[PDB]
């Protein structure tokens, strides 16, 4: 005897979802504290953040010409030293000045510092996204150098 | 039947080649009382009394 | 249950089925951004918007590549220069 | 624009030094136009050449005489069974039976 009169398939769907959620709560309660919180919240959350950031934002590999132009990262923790090739995720509205400040930690940068991509110098009042689209399409490797000349 | 029992034992039992016995910090009732015979006795005399 | 021959599938599953929520979230975010872009276009714009493009910085004082518009200081009889 | 006799790629073609030839063709042309594909040739049918498609040709047919055979044959397992021990799969997947 499939189905009952006066009852709707949508009501049955609600019933089923309630059953599933109650069972999930029971199984989460009767589980190890050591494993369940990690496996249910921290790995999903990290994976979500990473995948969303990669699939949505757009990033750039940043290099610097000379060691004298490297930033001072001695004080901030988990990164005591600059390394070239760092992947850096930015927003579409970011400019070269904002990028430079982000690199140098809101501190006094050196003089006549400029950004290039495939040999092509960027203006500082330029959107990084459009500048890359123009000069280095699908090769976002940026380089920071000193333009004395 | 023997294959059934051997499969389930190999999967569930605490052994030197454990499949499922892994990441154990809070044990279930059976394994707890099998490893800690002192507590099985105490928990059992209390229950009967 | 499992076996050494299924290491490929085990790794792929463990690493990819947790990503499916994020994939669906990305798809939903994309649809919402498209909806908002189309609502803006219906409302009206000075310069056009490219729908399937990443970024649209164009305005009265800005080119379609983020630079300032040339010859935009004065006013023109035919209206906008674009 | 600095080393003219040493940069021949950026120089005019020899038909330009000759002083003799509705609309006419241009008189001055560079050798740097050789670095472009559609400089002289037209861009006709540029975006329509990757649209000429041809279908594949493989036929998936093979007669299956089982009357010839009387023994079973081995078969691969393609994926792990997640319908059983689903909750423990990340915890036992690394072991070998
Ligand atoms: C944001 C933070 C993110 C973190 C998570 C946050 C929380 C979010 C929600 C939960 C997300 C985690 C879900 C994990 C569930 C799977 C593994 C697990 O952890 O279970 C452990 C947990 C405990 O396991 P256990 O204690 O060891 O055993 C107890 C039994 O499970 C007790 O079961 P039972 O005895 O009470 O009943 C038997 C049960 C059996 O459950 C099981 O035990 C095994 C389940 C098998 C899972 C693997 C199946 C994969 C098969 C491949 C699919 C092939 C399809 C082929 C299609 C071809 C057709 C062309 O039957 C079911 O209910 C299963 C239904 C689903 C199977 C569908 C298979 C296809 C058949 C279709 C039937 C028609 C539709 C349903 C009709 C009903 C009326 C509507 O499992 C359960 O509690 C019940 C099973 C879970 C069913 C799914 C529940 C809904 C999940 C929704 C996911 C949506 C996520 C997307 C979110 C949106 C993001 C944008
Ligand atoms: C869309 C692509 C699908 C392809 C893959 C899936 C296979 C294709 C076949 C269709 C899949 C669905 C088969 C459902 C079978 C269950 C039928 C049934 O009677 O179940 C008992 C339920 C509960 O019934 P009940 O308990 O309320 O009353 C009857 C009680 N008995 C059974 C004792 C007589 O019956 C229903 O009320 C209707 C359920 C089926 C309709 C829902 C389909 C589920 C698929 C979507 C999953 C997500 C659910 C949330 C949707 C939210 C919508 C906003
Ligand atoms: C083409 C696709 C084919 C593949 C099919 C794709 C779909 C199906 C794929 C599923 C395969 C992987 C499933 C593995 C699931 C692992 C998750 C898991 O079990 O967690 C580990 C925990 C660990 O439990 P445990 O550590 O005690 O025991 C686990 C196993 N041993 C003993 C061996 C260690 O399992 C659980 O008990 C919880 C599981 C149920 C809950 C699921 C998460 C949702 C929770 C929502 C409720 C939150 C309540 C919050 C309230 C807070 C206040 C208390
Ligand atoms: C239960 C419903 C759940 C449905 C899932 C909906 C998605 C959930 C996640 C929404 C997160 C929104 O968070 C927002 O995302 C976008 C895209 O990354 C970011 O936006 C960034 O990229 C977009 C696209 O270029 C631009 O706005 C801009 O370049 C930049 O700001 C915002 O800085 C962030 O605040
Ligand atoms: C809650 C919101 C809706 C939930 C449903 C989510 C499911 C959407 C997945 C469908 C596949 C999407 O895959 C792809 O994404 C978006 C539309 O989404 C489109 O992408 C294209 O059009 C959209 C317009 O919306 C633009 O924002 C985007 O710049 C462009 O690339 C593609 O044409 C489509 O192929």
């Amino acid at each position: 005897p499939l189905g009952v009169k006066g009852r709707s398939v949508f009501a049955g769907m609600r019933s089923f979802i309630g059953q599933r959620l109650g069972r999930l709560y029971d199984s989460f309660y009767y589980s190890q504290s050591s494993t369940k919180y990690v496996m249910v919240f921290l790995f999903p959350a990290g994976i979500f953040y990473t995948r969303f950031r990669a699939d949505t934002k757009l990033g750039y590999h940043v290099f610097i010409n000379e060691e004298k132009l490297y930033p001072d990262y001695s004080q901030n923790y988990f990164d005591t030293k600059w390394t070239n090739g760092r992947k850096v995720y930015l927003d579409d509205e970011t400019t070269v000045e904002q990028l430079k400040a982000q690199i140098y930690g809101g501190k006094a940068a050196p003089e006549n510092v400029k950004v290039a991509c495939r040999g092509r110098v960027f203006e500082d009042a330029d959107n990084v996204a459009m500048a890359v689209r123009a000069f280095c399409k699908r090769d976002p490797r940026l380089l920071l150098f000193q333009d004395n000349l | 039947k023997q294959a059934w029992h051997s499969r389930m034992g190999k999967f569930n039992d605490r052994s030197d080649t454990p499949m499922l016995y892994a990441y154990m910090n809070e044990l279930p009732s059976w394994e707890y009382y099998d490893l800690h015979r002192s507590a099985f006795l105490e928990h059992m005399t209390y229950f009967l009394v | 249950s499992t076996s050494p021959g299924l290491a490929f599938a085990n790794l792929t599953l463990l690493l990819d089925v947790p990503q499916l929520p994020a994939i669906w979230a990305v798809n939903a975010w994309r649809e919402l951004n498209g909806l908002f872009t189309e609502m803006k276009t219906l409302a009206g714009t000075s310069d056009l918007l490219y729908p399937s493009n990443r970024y649209n910085p164009q305005n009265e004082k800005t080119n379609r590549m983020g630079r300032p518009r040339k010859y935009n200081h004065g006013e023109w009889m035919f209206g906008n220069s674009y | 624009p600095f080393m003219w006799r040493q940069r021949a790629y950026c120089a005019p073609v020899p038909s330009a030094f000759a002083s003799q030839q509705g609309v006419r063709k241009p008189l001055l042309r560079s050798n740097s136009e050789s670095l472009s594909v559609f400089s002289q040739i037209p861009d006709g049918l540029l975006g329509h050449t990757t649209s000429v498609t041809m279908g594949n040709s493989d036929i998936f047919f093979l007669p299956k005489p089982s009357n010839l055979l009387k023994i079973a044959l081995p078969a691969f397992v393609f994926m792990p069974n997640l319908t059983i021990f689903t909750r423990a799969f990340p915890f036992y997947a690394h072991t070998s039976a």
